[PDB]
Protein backbone atom coordinates (compact mmCIF):
# COMPACT_ATOMS: atom_id res chain seq x y z
CA UNK A 1 0.00 0.00 0.00
CA UNK A 2 1.20 2.99 -1.25
CA UNK A 3 -0.53 6.50 0.14
CA UNK A 4 1.70 9.19 -0.29
CA UNK A 5 5.34 9.16 -0.14
CA UNK A 6 4.59 6.87 2.98
CA UNK A 7 4.60 2.87 2.50
CA UNK A 8 2.88 -0.11 4.03
CA UNK A 9 2.46 -3.47 3.98
CA UNK A 10 -1.34 -4.57 3.91
CA UNK A 11 -3.28 -7.81 4.40
CA UNK A 12 -5.91 -8.55 1.77
CA UNK A 13 -9.32 -9.01 3.48
CA UNK A 14 -9.28 -5.48 4.99
CA UNK A 15 -7.73 -3.91 1.95
CA UNK A 16 -10.92 -5.01 -0.03
CA UNK A 17 -13.44 -3.83 2.77
CA UNK A 18 -12.07 -0.54 2.77
CA UNK A 19 -15.40 2.16 2.45
CA UNK A 20 -13.36 4.54 0.06
CA UNK A 21 -14.19 5.47 -3.47
CA UNK A 22 -12.04 3.02 -5.48
CA UNK A 23 -11.06 1.94 -8.85
CA UNK A 24 -9.19 -1.82 -9.89
CA UNK A 25 -6.75 -1.18 -12.66
CA UNK A 26 -4.29 1.90 -13.44
CA UNK A 27 -4.83 4.87 -15.43
CA UNK A 28 -5.59 5.42 -19.39
CA UNK A 29 -7.82 8.61 -19.18
CA UNK A 30 -10.52 8.77 -16.65
CA UNK A 31 -11.03 5.98 -14.13
CA UNK A 32 -14.03 5.22 -13.13
CA UNK A 33 -14.25 5.37 -9.43
CA UNK A 34 -17.45 3.40 -7.74
CA UNK A 35 -18.79 3.92 -4.66
CA UNK A 36 -18.16 7.75 -4.78
CA UNK A 37 -20.70 8.06 -2.00
CA UNK A 38 -17.72 7.24 0.47
CA UNK A 39 -16.23 10.56 0.43
CA UNK A 40 -19.47 12.81 -0.79
CA UNK A 41 -22.58 13.32 1.34
CA UNK A 42 -26.06 14.91 0.26
CA UNK A 43 -27.83 16.74 3.28
CA UNK A 44 -31.00 18.35 4.20
CA UNK A 45 -33.28 18.64 1.00
CA UNK A 46 -36.00 21.44 0.83
CA UNK A 47 -38.14 20.82 -2.37
CA UNK A 48 -35.88 22.01 -5.01
CA UNK A 49 -32.56 21.84 -3.88
CA UNK A 50 -30.29 19.60 -1.67
CA UNK A 51 -26.70 20.38 -0.40
CA UNK A 52 -23.71 18.32 -1.30
CA UNK A 53 -20.29 18.76 0.23
CA UNK A 54 -17.09 16.60 0.21
CA UNK A 55 -16.14 14.99 3.47
CA UNK A 56 -12.60 15.46 3.26
CA UNK A 57 -9.13 14.13 3.47
CA UNK A 58 -8.87 10.68 4.62
CA UNK A 59 -4.84 10.79 5.76
CA UNK A 60 -5.35 10.55 9.18
CA UNK A 61 -8.01 7.98 9.39
CA UNK A 62 -6.11 5.40 7.28
CA UNK A 63 -2.48 6.28 8.56
CA UNK A 64 -4.90 5.39 12.07
CA UNK A 65 -6.34 2.48 10.80
CA UNK A 66 -2.64 1.23 9.39
CA UNK A 67 -1.42 1.64 13.41
CA UNK A 68 1.11 -1.36 14.06
CA UNK A 69 1.74 -2.63 10.41
CA UNK A 70 4.76 -3.88 8.60
CA UNK A 71 6.35 -0.65 7.46
CA UNK A 72 8.34 -0.16 4.04
CA UNK A 73 9.66 2.63 1.89
CA UNK A 74 9.97 2.40 -2.02
CA UNK A 75 12.80 4.34 -4.08
CA UNK A 76 14.28 3.68 -7.14
CA UNK A 77 11.35 1.88 -8.88
CA UNK A 78 11.88 -1.17 -6.47
CA UNK A 79 13.28 -0.50 -2.72
CA UNK A 80 11.10 -2.14 -0.14
CA UNK A 81 10.51 -3.34 3.06
CA UNK A 82 12.41 -3.46 6.29
CA UNK A 83 11.92 -6.81 8.16
CA UNK A 84 14.63 -9.20 8.48
CA UNK A 85 14.12 -13.35 10.30
CA UNK A 86 16.41 -14.85 7.64
CA UNK A 87 17.16 -18.53 8.71
CA UNK A 88 20.42 -19.50 7.61
CA UNK A 89 22.25 -22.78 7.51
CA UNK A 90 26.48 -21.81 6.27
CA UNK A 91 29.69 -24.08 5.68
CA UNK A 92 33.07 -22.64 5.64
CA UNK A 93 34.51 -25.77 3.95
CA UNK A 94 36.25 -23.41 1.02
CA UNK A 95 36.71 -20.54 3.21
CA UNK A 96 41.07 -21.01 4.55
CA UNK A 97 42.78 -18.11 6.42
CA UNK A 98 45.10 -15.45 4.63
CA UNK A 99 48.69 -14.97 5.56
CA UNK A 100 49.26 -18.34 8.03
CA UNK A 101 52.81 -18.86 5.87
CA UNK B 1 -25.69 -7.60 21.70
CA UNK B 2 -23.94 -9.13 19.38
CA UNK B 3 -19.59 -9.84 18.90
CA UNK B 4 -18.56 -11.63 15.65
CA UNK B 5 -15.04 -12.64 15.52
CA UNK B 6 -13.20 -13.35 12.20
CA UNK B 7 -9.78 -12.78 10.52
CA UNK B 8 -8.11 -15.93 12.00
CA UNK B 9 -6.94 -19.17 10.38
CA UNK B 10 -3.84 -21.28 10.37
CA UNK B 11 -0.52 -19.34 10.20
CA UNK B 12 2.99 -20.03 10.76
CA UNK B 13 5.67 -18.91 12.85
CA UNK B 14 6.16 -15.67 11.86
CA UNK B 15 3.87 -13.73 9.84
CA UNK B 16 1.16 -11.78 10.44
CA UNK B 17 -2.21 -11.90 11.23
CA UNK B 18 -5.47 -9.40 11.64
CA UNK B 19 -8.11 -10.19 13.67
CA UNK B 20 -11.69 -8.00 13.27
CA UNK B 21 -14.88 -8.09 15.28
CA UNK B 22 -17.83 -6.61 14.28
CA UNK B 23 -20.59 -5.25 17.08
CA UNK B 24 -24.06 -4.48 16.81
CA UNK B 25 -26.95 -4.09 19.41
CA UNK B 26 -25.60 -1.23 21.32
CA UNK B 27 -23.70 1.73 21.15
CA UNK B 28 -19.91 0.51 19.88
CA UNK B 29 -18.72 4.16 19.71
CA UNK B 30 -19.01 4.51 24.14
CA UNK B 31 -17.50 1.81 25.06
CA UNK B 32 -13.66 0.38 26.17
CA UNK B 33 -12.92 -3.30 24.32
CA UNK B 34 -10.55 -5.46 24.95
CA UNK B 35 -9.26 -9.01 23.35
CA UNK B 36 -8.71 -12.11 25.76
CA UNK B 37 -7.30 -15.19 24.82
CA UNK B 38 -8.56 -19.37 25.74
CA UNK B 39 -5.29 -22.01 24.80
CA UNK B 40 -7.09 -24.90 24.19
CA UNK B 41 -7.57 -26.56 27.14
CA UNK B 42 -5.96 -23.87 29.31
CA UNK B 43 -7.56 -20.80 31.09
CA UNK B 44 -8.35 -17.02 29.72
CA UNK B 45 -5.44 -14.40 28.98
CA UNK B 46 -6.14 -10.54 28.32
CA UNK B 47 -4.24 -9.25 25.44
CA UNK B 48 -5.09 -6.05 24.63
CA UNK B 49 -7.64 -3.50 25.48
CA UNK B 50 -8.55 -0.13 23.44
CA UNK B 51 -10.73 2.68 25.18
CA UNK B 52 -14.01 4.18 23.48
CA UNK B 53 -12.52 7.14 21.70
CA UNK B 54 -8.92 5.01 21.33
CA UNK B 55 -6.69 7.43 22.61
CA UNK B 56 -5.20 5.10 25.57
CA UNK B 57 -3.99 1.91 24.75
CA UNK B 58 -2.90 -1.24 26.65
CA UNK B 59 -0.92 -4.57 25.94
CA UNK B 60 -0.03 -7.50 28.10
CA UNK B 61 3.75 -7.93 28.12
CA UNK B 62 3.65 -11.40 26.46
CA UNK B 63 2.55 -9.29 23.10
CA UNK B 64 3.96 -5.60 23.67
CA UNK B 65 6.16 -4.82 20.01
CA UNK B 66 4.25 -7.56 18.35
CA UNK B 67 0.41 -7.31 18.64
CA UNK B 68 -1.54 -3.52 18.36
CA UNK B 69 -4.98 -2.80 18.80
CA UNK B 70 -7.71 -0.34 16.29
CA UNK B 71 -10.68 0.99 16.35
CA UNK B 72 -12.92 1.98 13.57
CA UNK B 73 -16.03 3.33 15.57
CA UNK B 74 -17.74 4.75 12.65
CA UNK B 75 -18.00 0.98 10.85
CA UNK B 76 -18.41 -0.34 14.53
CA UNK B 77 -15.57 -2.85 13.65
CA UNK B 78 -12.53 -3.63 16.31
CA UNK B 79 -8.99 -5.05 14.82
CA UNK B 80 -6.00 -7.12 16.45
CA UNK B 81 -3.25 -7.13 14.31
CA UNK B 82 -0.60 -9.59 15.00
CA UNK B 83 2.49 -9.40 13.98
CA UNK B 84 5.66 -11.77 14.61
CA UNK B 85 3.77 -14.72 15.53
CA UNK B 86 4.60 -17.81 17.71
CA UNK B 87 3.65 -20.73 18.72
CA UNK B 88 2.57 -18.97 22.58
CA UNK B 89 -0.27 -17.03 20.31
CA UNK B 90 -2.24 -20.07 19.56
CA UNK B 91 -5.45 -19.65 21.05
CA UNK B 92 -9.25 -18.99 20.75
CA UNK B 93 -9.31 -15.22 20.22
CA UNK B 94 -12.24 -13.34 22.24
CA UNK B 95 -13.78 -10.20 21.66
CA UNK B 96 -15.05 -7.87 24.65
CA UNK B 97 -16.69 -5.16 26.18
CA UNK B 98 -14.21 -4.04 28.51
CA UNK B 99 -16.69 -1.39 29.85
CA UNK B 100 -15.91 1.85 32.32
CA UNK B 101 -18.16 2.57 34.89
CA UNK B 102 -17.81 4.91 38.14
CA UNK B 103 -15.83 2.42 40.52
CA UNK B 104 -17.38 -0.47 38.08
CA UNK B 105 -15.79 -2.45 35.33
CA UNK B 106 -15.78 -6.00 33.70
CA UNK B 107 -15.51 -7.82 30.60
CA UNK B 108 -19.58 -7.67 30.25
CA UNK B 109 -20.09 -9.58 26.86
CA UNK B 110 -18.25 -12.13 25.15
CA UNK B 111 -18.53 -13.11 21.17
CA UNK B 112 -18.13 -16.75 20.20
CA UNK B 113 -14.28 -16.70 19.09
CA UNK B 114 -12.29 -17.47 16.51
CA UNK B 115 -9.22 -19.73 16.24
CA UNK B 116 -5.54 -18.89 15.63
CA UNK B 117 -2.98 -21.78 14.95
CA UNK B 118 0.23 -20.80 14.91
CA UNK B 119 2.12 -24.33 13.68
CA UNK B 120 5.71 -24.73 11.57
CA UNK B 121 4.82 -28.42 10.15
CA UNK B 122 3.20 -28.55 6.55
CA UNK B 123 1.75 -32.03 6.43
CA UNK B 124 2.69 -35.78 7.38
CA UNK B 125 1.59 -38.87 7.91
CA UNK B 126 1.74 -41.43 10.62
CA UNK B 127 3.70 -44.64 12.18
CA UNK B 128 1.89 -46.91 13.85
CA UNK B 129 3.19 -49.57 16.60
CA UNK B 130 2.10 -52.27 18.74
CA UNK B 131 1.33 -52.33 22.56
CA UNK B 132 1.43 -55.95 23.70
CA UNK B 133 0.31 -56.57 27.25
CA UNK B 134 3.94 -58.89 28.28
CA UNK B 135 1.98 -59.17 31.80
CA UNK B 136 -0.92 -60.83 32.69
CA UNK B 137 -3.42 -59.79 35.12
CA UNK B 138 -5.74 -62.50 35.03
CA UNK B 139 -8.44 -60.65 36.67
CA UNK B 140 -11.37 -63.10 34.89
CA UNK B 141 -8.73 -63.92 31.93
CA UNK B 142 -8.74 -59.99 30.94
CA UNK B 143 -6.04 -58.90 29.24
CA UNK B 144 -5.57 -55.07 27.47
CA UNK B 145 -3.53 -55.24 24.61
CA UNK B 146 -3.53 -51.93 21.54
CA UNK B 147 -1.62 -49.67 19.11
CA UNK B 148 -0.25 -46.22 19.25
CA UNK B 149 -0.57 -43.97 16.47
CA UNK B 150 2.41 -41.26 16.44
CA UNK B 151 3.30 -38.52 14.65
CA UNK B 152 0.72 -37.35 12.26
CA UNK B 153 -0.24 -33.99 11.02
CA UNK B 154 -4.18 -33.60 10.11
CA UNK B 155 -6.36 -35.01 13.36
CA UNK B 156 -8.69 -36.71 11.33
CA UNK B 157 -7.30 -40.53 11.62
CA UNK B 158 -10.06 -43.78 12.01
CA UNK B 159 -9.07 -46.15 13.95
CA UNK B 160 -10.24 -50.28 13.54
CA UNK B 161 -9.67 -52.93 15.33
CA UNK B 162 -9.92 -56.86 12.86
CA UNK B 163 -11.23 -54.83 9.91
CA UNK B 164 -14.59 -54.30 12.01
CA UNK B 165 -14.62 -57.90 13.20
CA UNK B 166 -13.71 -56.38 16.65
CA UNK B 167 -16.08 -54.09 18.10
CA UNK B 168 -16.43 -55.17 22.03
CA UNK B 169 -14.21 -53.61 24.33
CA UNK B 170 -12.83 -51.04 21.87
CA UNK B 171 -11.73 -47.81 23.20
CA UNK B 172 -10.04 -44.94 20.82
CA UNK B 173 -8.30 -41.99 22.71
CA UNK B 174 -8.21 -38.51 22.14
CA UNK B 175 -5.00 -37.39 20.94
CA UNK B 176 -2.10 -35.27 21.97
CA UNK B 177 -0.71 -32.11 20.27
CA UNK B 178 2.96 -32.22 21.09
CA UNK B 179 5.48 -29.21 20.56
CA UNK B 180 7.39 -30.52 17.70
CA UNK B 181 3.29 -29.40 16.35
CA UNK B 182 2.24 -32.93 15.26
CA UNK B 183 -0.25 -35.35 16.87
CA UNK B 184 -0.17 -39.09 18.39
CA UNK B 185 -3.16 -41.12 19.36
CA UNK B 186 -3.72 -44.31 20.94
CA UNK B 187 -6.38 -46.93 20.82
CA UNK B 188 -6.81 -50.08 23.04
CA UNK B 189 -9.03 -53.03 23.37
CA UNK B 190 -9.10 -55.57 26.32
CA UNK B 191 -9.68 -59.10 25.40
CA UNK B 192 -10.23 -62.77 27.12
CA UNK B 193 -6.74 -64.46 27.64
CA UNK B 194 -8.36 -67.43 26.51
CA UNK B 195 -7.33 -66.03 22.94
CA UNK B 196 -4.00 -65.28 23.63
CA UNK B 197 -3.17 -67.82 21.37
CA UNK B 198 -6.14 -68.22 19.01
CA UNK B 199 -7.17 -64.93 18.05
CA UNK B 200 -4.52 -62.71 16.10
CA UNK B 201 -4.76 -59.24 16.90
CA UNK B 202 -4.94 -56.42 14.48
CA UNK B 203 -5.00 -52.82 14.36
CA UNK B 204 -6.85 -50.74 11.29
CA UNK B 205 -4.99 -47.44 11.23
CA UNK B 206 -6.55 -45.15 8.29
CA UNK B 207 -5.01 -41.94 7.76
CA UNK B 208 -7.43 -40.17 4.74
CA UNK B 209 -5.59 -36.57 4.77
CA UNK B 210 -1.95 -38.24 3.90
CA UNK B 211 -3.21 -41.26 2.18
CA UNK B 212 -2.05 -43.86 4.79
CA UNK B 213 -3.52 -47.13 5.61
CA UNK B 214 -1.52 -48.96 8.08
CA UNK B 215 -2.04 -52.09 9.82
CA UNK B 216 -0.24 -53.43 12.30
CA UNK B 217 0.30 -56.72 14.03
CA UNK B 218 -0.93 -55.92 17.39
CA UNK C 1 0.25 -10.21 40.19
CA UNK C 2 -0.79 -14.04 40.59
CA UNK C 3 -4.51 -15.22 40.94
CA UNK C 4 -4.46 -18.54 42.55
CA UNK C 5 -7.56 -20.58 42.13
CA UNK C 6 -7.99 -24.87 42.32
CA UNK C 7 -8.06 -26.78 38.82
CA UNK C 8 -11.17 -28.48 39.92
CA UNK C 9 -13.53 -28.46 42.75
CA UNK C 10 -16.84 -30.96 43.02
CA UNK C 11 -19.91 -31.02 44.47
CA UNK C 12 -23.92 -31.85 44.75
CA UNK C 13 -26.88 -30.09 44.10
CA UNK C 14 -28.26 -27.78 47.22
CA UNK C 15 -24.88 -27.90 48.61
CA UNK C 16 -23.70 -24.10 49.41
CA UNK C 17 -20.52 -24.07 46.55
CA UNK C 18 -17.66 -22.21 47.68
CA UNK C 19 -15.43 -21.27 44.95
CA UNK C 20 -11.99 -19.39 46.46
CA UNK C 21 -9.73 -17.07 44.60
CA UNK C 22 -6.25 -16.52 45.99
CA UNK C 23 -4.55 -13.04 45.54
CA UNK C 24 -0.27 -12.55 45.55
CA UNK C 25 0.82 -10.42 48.44
CA UNK C 26 0.61 -7.72 45.39
CA UNK C 27 -2.72 -6.87 45.87
CA UNK C 28 -4.85 -6.45 48.95
CA UNK C 29 -8.35 -8.32 48.44
CA UNK C 30 -10.12 -5.98 50.61
CA UNK C 31 -9.26 -3.33 48.14
CA UNK C 32 -10.19 -4.98 44.54
CA UNK C 33 -13.12 -5.44 42.14
CA UNK C 34 -14.05 -9.22 41.69
CA UNK C 35 -15.14 -10.46 38.36
CA UNK C 36 -16.18 -14.01 37.79
CA UNK C 37 -17.20 -15.47 34.74
CA UNK C 38 -18.85 -18.31 33.95
CA UNK C 39 -17.72 -20.84 31.22
CA UNK C 40 -19.87 -24.12 30.15
CA UNK C 41 -18.42 -26.45 27.22
CA UNK C 42 -18.74 -25.33 24.14
CA UNK C 43 -19.53 -21.78 25.08
CA UNK C 44 -17.80 -18.10 25.57
CA UNK C 45 -17.67 -16.88 29.06
CA UNK C 46 -20.22 -15.15 30.48
CA UNK C 47 -19.81 -12.12 33.21
CA UNK C 48 -20.70 -14.36 36.17
CA UNK C 49 -20.61 -11.97 39.24
CA UNK C 50 -19.02 -8.85 40.09
CA UNK C 51 -17.92 -8.38 43.95
CA UNK C 52 -16.50 -5.75 45.83
CA UNK C 53 -18.94 -5.94 49.00
CA UNK C 54 -22.07 -6.99 50.34
CA UNK C 55 -23.53 -3.38 49.20
CA UNK C 56 -21.33 -3.33 46.14
CA UNK C 57 -22.16 -5.95 43.46
CA UNK C 58 -24.26 -7.00 40.05
CA UNK C 59 -25.36 -10.16 39.43
CA UNK C 60 -24.74 -11.31 35.64
CA UNK C 61 -27.79 -10.90 33.22
CA UNK C 62 -30.45 -14.28 33.95
CA UNK C 63 -27.76 -15.67 37.13
CA UNK C 64 -29.89 -16.56 39.82
CA UNK C 65 -30.26 -15.15 43.47
CA UNK C 66 -28.30 -18.03 44.24
CA UNK C 67 -25.02 -16.72 43.91
CA UNK C 68 -23.30 -14.68 45.77
CA UNK C 69 -19.90 -13.15 46.70
CA UNK C 70 -17.01 -12.72 49.54
CA UNK C 71 -14.17 -11.59 50.73
CA UNK C 72 -11.23 -12.66 53.57
CA UNK C 73 -8.25 -10.79 54.27
CA UNK C 74 -6.27 -12.95 56.63
CA UNK C 75 -6.16 -15.33 53.42
CA UNK C 76 -6.21 -12.40 50.69
CA UNK C 77 -8.98 -14.62 49.10
CA UNK C 78 -12.03 -13.70 47.36
CA UNK C 79 -15.05 -16.92 47.10
CA UNK C 80 -17.71 -17.52 44.86
CA UNK C 81 -21.14 -18.59 46.52
CA UNK C 82 -23.38 -20.90 45.29
CA UNK C 83 -26.65 -21.51 47.29
CA UNK C 84 -28.57 -24.76 46.46
CA UNK C 85 -26.27 -26.28 43.73
CA UNK C 86 -27.99 -27.72 40.70
CA UNK C 87 -27.05 -29.24 37.86
CA UNK C 88 -27.06 -26.03 35.28
CA UNK C 89 -24.45 -24.83 37.55
CA UNK C 90 -21.90 -27.32 36.55
CA UNK C 91 -19.04 -24.94 34.40
CA UNK C 92 -15.96 -23.75 34.70
CA UNK C 93 -15.29 -20.41 36.66
CA UNK C 94 -12.73 -17.98 36.46
CA UNK C 95 -11.70 -15.39 38.81
CA UNK C 96 -10.52 -11.85 37.41
CA UNK C 97 -8.88 -8.44 38.71
CA UNK C 98 -7.64 -4.97 36.82
CA UNK C 99 -4.55 -3.40 38.17
CA UNK C 100 -3.05 -0.55 35.98
CA UNK C 101 -3.82 -2.05 32.28
CA UNK C 102 -3.48 -5.35 33.40
CA UNK C 103 -6.37 -8.09 33.23
CA UNK C 104 -5.33 -10.77 35.41
CA UNK C 105 -7.56 -14.07 35.29
CA UNK C 106 -7.32 -16.92 37.69
CA UNK C 107 -6.88 -20.65 36.74
CA UNK C 108 -10.01 -20.92 36.61
CA UNK C 109 -11.91 -23.38 38.92
CA UNK C 110 -13.72 -26.19 36.82
CA UNK C 111 -16.55 -27.00 39.34
CA UNK C 112 -18.33 -30.73 38.72
CA UNK C 113 -21.72 -30.97 40.11
CA UNK C 114 -21.99 -34.47 41.15
CA UNK C 115 -23.68 -36.75 39.42
CA UNK C 116 -21.90 -39.61 39.61
CA UNK C 117 -20.53 -42.14 42.71
CA UNK C 118 -16.85 -40.90 42.57
CA UNK C 119 -15.31 -43.59 39.98
CA UNK C 120 -12.27 -45.35 40.57
CA UNK C 121 -9.97 -44.46 37.30
CA UNK C 122 -8.67 -47.51 35.79
CA UNK C 123 -4.56 -47.02 34.59
CA UNK C 124 -3.22 -49.14 32.39
CA UNK C 125 1.03 -48.38 31.27
CA UNK C 126 2.41 -49.64 28.07
CA UNK C 127 6.23 -50.20 27.28
CA UNK C 128 8.04 -49.35 24.09
CA UNK C 129 7.46 -52.27 21.53
CA UNK C 130 10.17 -53.27 19.47
CA UNK C 131 9.81 -51.93 15.84
CA UNK C 132 9.66 -48.63 17.22
CA UNK C 133 12.87 -49.14 19.40
CA UNK C 134 15.07 -50.36 15.98
CA UNK C 135 14.11 -47.06 15.26
CA UNK C 136 16.02 -45.34 17.86
CA UNK C 137 12.85 -44.16 19.49
CA UNK C 138 10.95 -45.72 22.58
CA UNK C 139 7.53 -43.74 23.81
CA UNK C 140 5.41 -45.21 26.83
CA UNK C 141 2.10 -44.53 26.82
CA UNK C 142 -0.01 -44.28 29.87
CA UNK C 143 -4.68 -44.17 29.49
CA UNK C 144 -6.66 -43.05 32.17
CA UNK C 145 -10.12 -44.29 31.67
CA UNK C 146 -13.78 -44.32 33.65
CA UNK C 147 -13.03 -41.82 36.27
CA UNK C 148 -14.58 -39.09 38.15
CA UNK C 149 -14.63 -35.11 37.91
CA UNK C 150 -12.14 -34.66 34.79
CA UNK C 151 -9.50 -33.93 36.76
CA UNK C 152 -6.40 -35.99 37.30
CA UNK C 153 -2.65 -35.20 37.73
CA UNK C 154 -0.15 -37.61 36.13
CA UNK C 155 3.53 -37.42 37.21
CA UNK C 156 6.39 -39.43 35.49
CA UNK C 157 9.21 -41.25 37.40
CA UNK C 158 12.26 -43.20 36.55
CA UNK C 159 14.46 -44.75 39.00
CA UNK C 160 13.10 -42.72 41.75
CA UNK C 161 13.58 -39.57 40.18
CA UNK C 162 10.85 -37.32 38.74
CA UNK C 163 11.23 -36.51 35.45
CA UNK C 164 9.67 -33.19 33.56
CA UNK C 165 10.93 -33.77 30.20
CA UNK C 166 9.08 -35.49 27.03
CA UNK C 167 5.53 -35.22 28.65
CA UNK C 168 2.41 -34.61 27.02
CA UNK C 169 -0.80 -35.06 28.63
CA UNK C 170 -4.35 -34.65 27.31
CA UNK C 171 -6.92 -33.18 28.77
CA UNK C 172 -10.04 -34.95 30.09
CA UNK C 173 -12.40 -35.92 27.94
CA UNK C 174 -16.09 -37.50 28.61
CA UNK C 175 -16.90 -39.93 26.80
CA UNK C 176 -19.62 -42.87 26.40
CA UNK C 177 -20.67 -43.26 30.03
CA UNK C 178 -20.63 -40.07 30.83
CA UNK C 179 -17.46 -40.56 32.46
CA UNK C 180 -13.80 -39.01 31.23
CA UNK C 181 -10.61 -40.72 30.16
CA UNK C 182 -7.43 -39.25 29.36
CA UNK C 183 -3.79 -40.62 27.65
CA UNK C 184 -0.52 -39.03 28.75
CA UNK C 185 2.66 -39.96 26.97
CA UNK C 186 6.33 -40.19 27.44
CA UNK C 187 9.23 -39.72 24.95
CA UNK C 188 12.41 -40.66 25.09
CA UNK C 189 15.48 -42.39 23.10
CA UNK C 190 16.28 -45.77 23.09
CA UNK C 191 19.21 -45.23 25.19
CA UNK C 192 17.36 -43.09 27.52
CA UNK C 193 14.57 -46.10 27.72
CA UNK C 194 17.66 -48.68 28.27
CA UNK C 195 19.52 -46.02 31.07
CA UNK C 196 16.83 -46.54 33.74
CA UNK C 197 15.89 -50.06 35.20
CA UNK C 198 12.27 -48.69 36.01
CA UNK C 199 9.85 -46.01 35.18
CA UNK C 200 6.39 -45.32 36.51
CA UNK C 201 2.83 -43.40 35.59
CA UNK C 202 1.43 -42.13 38.80
CA UNK C 203 -1.96 -40.42 38.35
CA UNK C 204 -3.29 -38.83 41.17
CA UNK C 205 -7.00 -38.21 41.68
CA UNK C 206 -8.96 -36.60 44.81
CA UNK C 207 -5.52 -36.83 46.59
CA UNK C 208 -5.57 -40.61 45.73
CA UNK C 209 -2.84 -41.90 43.82
CA UNK C 210 -2.63 -45.11 41.57
CA UNK C 211 0.49 -45.99 40.10
CA UNK C 212 1.82 -48.54 37.23
CA UNK C 213 5.31 -49.39 36.82
CA UNK C 214 7.03 -50.39 33.94
CA UNK C 215 10.18 -52.57 33.54
CA UNK C 216 12.60 -53.51 29.93
CA UNK C 217 13.28 -56.31 31.36
CA UNK D 1 10.23 14.49 10.99
CA UNK D 2 6.77 14.63 9.16
CA UNK D 3 3.94 16.20 9.97
CA UNK D 4 0.48 13.72 10.43
CA UNK D 5 -1.62 15.21 8.14
CA UNK D 6 -4.86 17.03 7.85
CA UNK D 7 -7.34 15.84 10.68
CA UNK D 8 -10.57 16.91 8.80
CA UNK D 9 -11.74 13.32 9.07
CA UNK D 10 -10.30 12.74 12.31
CA UNK D 11 -12.66 15.46 13.59
CA UNK D 12 -15.48 15.11 11.25
CA UNK D 13 -16.00 11.22 12.14
CA UNK D 14 -15.77 12.14 15.70
CA UNK D 15 -18.61 15.13 15.98
CA UNK D 16 -20.95 12.01 14.55
CA UNK D 17 -24.18 12.34 17.21
CA UNK D 18 -24.33 15.77 18.58
CA UNK D 19 -27.31 18.97 17.28
CA UNK D 20 -25.04 21.38 14.84
CA UNK D 21 -26.00 24.28 12.54
CA UNK D 22 -24.39 26.70 10.11
CA UNK D 23 -24.23 30.80 10.27
CA UNK D 24 -24.15 33.14 7.68
CA UNK D 25 -22.79 36.19 8.42
CA UNK D 26 -21.55 36.46 11.66
CA UNK D 27 -24.45 35.15 13.07
CA UNK D 28 -25.04 32.18 14.31
CA UNK D 29 -27.88 30.68 13.33
CA UNK D 30 -29.28 27.43 15.77
CA UNK D 31 -31.62 24.28 14.74
CA UNK D 32 -33.59 23.78 18.18
CA UNK D 33 -37.18 24.37 19.05
CA UNK D 34 -38.50 24.23 22.95
CA UNK D 35 -39.98 27.63 22.92
CA UNK D 36 -42.41 28.42 25.54
CA UNK D 37 -44.83 31.09 25.13
CA UNK D 38 -47.71 32.78 26.59
CA UNK D 39 -49.33 34.94 24.03
CA UNK D 40 -52.87 37.26 24.70
CA UNK D 41 -55.03 38.26 21.81
CA UNK D 42 -56.93 41.29 23.30
CA UNK D 43 -56.12 43.79 20.78
CA UNK D 44 -56.70 41.75 18.36
CA UNK D 45 -59.63 42.80 16.51
CA UNK D 46 -61.13 41.59 13.44
CA UNK D 47 -61.37 42.81 9.85
CA UNK D 48 -65.01 41.77 8.55
CA UNK D 49 -68.41 41.14 10.57
CA UNK D 50 -70.56 44.03 8.20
Amino acid sequence: LTMNNKHWLVHKEWFHDIPLPWHAGADTGTPHWNNKEALVEFKDAHAKRQTVVVLGSQEGAVHTALAGALEAEMDGAKGRLSSGHLKCRLKMDKLRLKGVS
Amino acid sequence: VQLVESGGGLVQPGGSLRLSCAASGFTFSSDGMSWVRQAPGKGLEWVSYISSGGATTYYADSVKGRFTISRDNSKNTLSLQMNSLRGEDTAVYYCAKDITAPGRNGLDSWGQGVVVTVSSASTKGPSVFPLAPSSRSTSESTAALGCLVKDYFPEPVTVSWNSGSLTSGVHTFPAVLQSSGLYSLSSVVTVPSSSLGTQTYVCNVNHKPSNTKVDKRV
Amino acid sequence: SVLTQPPSLSASPGASARLPCTLSSDLNVGTKNMYWYQQKPGSAPRLFLYYYSDSDKQLGPGVPNRVSGSKETSSNTAFLLISGLQPEDEADYYCQVYDNSARVFGGGTRLTVLGQPKAAPSVTLFPPSSEELQANKATLVCLISDFYPGAVEVAWKADGSAVNAGVETTKPSKQSNNKYAASSYLSLTSDQWKSHKSYSCQVTHEGSTVEKTVAPA
